[PDB]
DNA sequence: CGGTGCCGAGGCCGCTCAATTGGTCGTAGACAGCTCTAGCACCGCTTAAACGCACGTACGCGCTGTCCCCCGCGTTTTAACCGCCAAGGGGATTACTCCCTAGTCTCCAGGCACGTGTCAGATATATACATCCTGT
DNA sequence: ACAGGATGTATATATCTGACACGTGCCTGGAGACTAGGGAGTAATCCCCTTGGCGGTTAAAACGCGGGGGACAGCGCGTACGTGCGTTTAAGCGGTGCTAGAGCTGTCTACGACCAATTGAGCGGCCTCGGCACCG
């Protein structure tokens, strides 16, 4: 069990589940695995560069919709 | 501590002008905060933007009309102009 | 019992509902993993942790249902990695 | 004494949508005291237009408190403001 | 002084012209459904780029459309193009 | 003597793919973006270098939809396209009508 | 006596950038000296890459002069400058490319 | 008639810096200008957007190298910032 | 459809700092006027391309076994969740001070239209070779 | 399974002309010199929110078994798009001319920036109570 590994099968497969799939291959999960990490390795990227230039050493939620908010993924609900 | 600037109150108010007796959780208030923030902000930029490509340096209405005329679409910006020219002859036709 | 209802039990009951459906824990333990590489020794704010998984679970609902559209067009129900593959394509992000 | 946001007849501070149009512009930026006004019934109407819709969604599910999840169906629901916030609504949910 | 009305210039993309579009695109062979649904799609491409140019134009209070308007209106679209204005 | 039918199209390919030159002719699309302008305002003039841009740009985006779309009908284990295929692009690229 | 960009051995206008940078920093803002010296080295380096890449894409095609159709494939050719630069280039064009079932 | 900024000349001295012999045709130089224009406008945008969350408000070298390390990808961000580094302590250690 | 509990949210103070009105100025735009570059409208001529159509042949669509494989249940087993306690790193202030950048004056030189004289690349043409299409 | 054999493509040369790199005269925006003030760098201090850990606790993951279902080769056929042919049109070019709106230029004025004395509304606490979240 790597640390990726936490996103188990019936979580994506509830995920699924949420956006209408009637049926899922084997392979999903693998595939979703590398998608979300993807995904995650380039939002954190921003924000770990955010908080680099504001001197600080904690990941605030505000560095976190800036990142969301540049990369055309804006998110509400955190303020800013 | 310092106190953080917001848009609460005023969107109380106009909920209150239009629903009078519905509520609105304090997290969908920060929802409607932040989405007001973002609407605003983009209406700043495309004006700032209209008016460096016009080579002016005052935003006046005229460049805020044309920005809600191009970012909202059709029948929305209609009603927004509408409302705009409303507002803005109210307040000028005045003391 | 038969396979097919149970499916549009789980489509009626996660799309009534909103709350999370990654279970926290062991995505903060990803988000922490993941930002060690570009930084050593982080720290995070729940909320932010929080946002993330937020985001990241709208995004993977959002692909899902692409690539439902996609799997759906060439007359199949089951979708396909060369499906989700072909959705991340269209859209463009090409990682 | 007479606070321009009345003389406008809205709702929303004029005088600090003044203030922050007063800063978001080019190098010498000048903001016109008719494009606050403006501004300001833009944001006004848009907010009373996404709040009447989340009110009615309400108000079907027979709740006074607006939740996220209501401004998720209210915005999804009508074409119009879908189309102008492409936005994810934290905690909202999906159709 | 204006005059023509104009009208079945939707037409003028022709089916000749679409092919070679699509020969350029990649496609191999078409089915001929498709020639009224990519005059739609660049109808309505055409509607929206033109609607934002339009509007430029006429904040600069001008009665012609010069091109780095059309520039301008494809950058805040997302498919913004250079050689032209910028 | 004849060709495979297929052969010219993928002739049409090479040759229409290492080309650069417009695509589309020049008069008929001016007078049909003056069609659409038309309702839009009135009395509207255009700069040549205006209407040779909006086909550059028109051009760019029917290449790239066009592209897309094979792709689609290629996962869909056919070769001929479909206006089905073309809606199904534009919907999940984010546009829609 | 000497000028700024060769006071930092750059090619770009370090004057006119600067004037750039004050002309688009939120009214009440302040540029840097050294900032402009930065943004210069920035664009000078990303033209390096497009150009050198340009140059390479046209002498495999013998002709001593760049043209669009380089640039357009010079840019689709790699894959970052490919993320960088996601605009039309006029009369560009395509990149010659043939899928599997084209047959 | 009132000339008009560009940036050709020095797109010239840089490719015959990298490349003695070759030269550009006149629409290639216009395509660069336009690219160039594009690049610096979303480095000032960025920076200007970093100063406004950080409440600065001097854009020194720290918020563009933060804006080359946000717009470009990876290696090339590397190169980058490497290559700003290295000019401005040229700047820096002379007279 | 009522019961009980929960604290989330709505209404009520103290206060303080941001609107606000009054007075000045000066610079940015409004506007009238004048030019003239460039866009619109014919006219005619050529001809390449659109267009109609006649076959026919690749193939899109549908139907049929059919065997992998994916969903549903059942049991265990496991690691998340809640609650609670502890230490302290770092976030969030205030308070100096001085480094740095916004200005102004003077100056001139790198940079920009303008011309022009050379030539590199488009175009054409005539060779020297791939390349599909039946076929013994 | 290469043998003809039209049918398209390297390739070298010839031309040719518009494009462009380089040389000019000219000329405002960059540079250098100085000064002012104020934004932030650093320094210190407080506190809080973050990480770490423990212990129960219990719903969710997770093998595993089984049974139906659907993904998919494989045929098979019956519309339809490619590949031509001849035929017609309007795209393009080249001119030719007409005029009007783009672009400068010069005045004039007006409205917004700036400064200040004032005060009230917007936010931090804070209380409190009833709208909702579950439960026969």
């Amino acid at each position: 069990r790597d640390n990726i590994q936490g996103i188990t099968k019936p979580a994506i497969r509830r995920l699924a589940r949420r956006g209408g799939v009637k049926r899922i291959s084997g392979l999903i999960y693998e595939e979703t695995r590398g998608v979300l990490k993807v995904f995650l390795e380039n939002v954190i990227r921003d924000a770990v560069t955010y908080t680099e230039h504001a001197k600080r050493k904690t990941v605030t939620a505000m560095d976190v919709v800036y990142a969301l908010k540049r990369q055309g993924r804006t998110l509400y609900g955190f303020g800013g | 501590k310092t106190r953080k600037e917001s848009y609460a109150i005023y969107v109380y108010k106009v909920l209150k002008q239009v629903h009078p007796d519905t509520g609105i959780s304090s997290k969908a208030m920060s929802i409607m905060n932040s989405f007001v923030n973002d609407v605003f902000e983009r209406i700043a930029g495309e004006a700032s933007r209209l008016a460096h490509y016009n080579k002016r340096s005052t935003i006046t209405s005229r460049e805020i009309q044309t920005a809600v005329r191009l970012l909202l679409p059709g029948e929305l910006a209609k009603h927004a102009v509408s409302e705009g020219t409303k507002a803005v002859t109210k307040y000028t036709s005045a003391k | 019992y038969r396979p097919g209802t149970v499916a549009l039990r789980e489509i009626r009951r996660y799309q009534k509902s909103t709350e999370l459906l990654i279970r926290k824990l062991p995505f903060q333990r990803l988000v922490r993993e993941i930002a060690q590489d570009f930084k050593t020794d982080l720290r995070f704010q729940s909320s932010a942790v929080m946002a993330l998984q937020e985001a990241s679970e709208a995004y993977l609902v959002a692909l899902f249902e692409d690539t439902n559209l996609c799997a759906i067009h060439a007359k199949r129900v089951t979708i396909m990695p060369k499906d989700i593959q072909l959705a991340r394509r269209i859209r463009g992000e090409r990682a | 004494a007479v606070s321009r946001s009345q003389r406008a007849g809205l709702q929303f501070p004029v005088g600090r949508i003044h203030r922050h149009l007063k800063s978001r512009t080019t190098s010498h930026g000048r903001v016109g005291a008719t494009a606050a006004v403006y501004s300001a019934a833009i944001l006004e109407y848009l907010t009373a237009e996404v709040l009447e819709l989340a009110g009615n969604a309400s108000k079907d599910l027979k709740v006074k408190r607006i939740t996220p999840r209501h401004l998720q169906l209210a915005i999804r629901g009508d074409e119009e403001l879908d189309s102008l916030i492409k936005a994810t609504i934290a905690g909202g949910g999906v159709i």
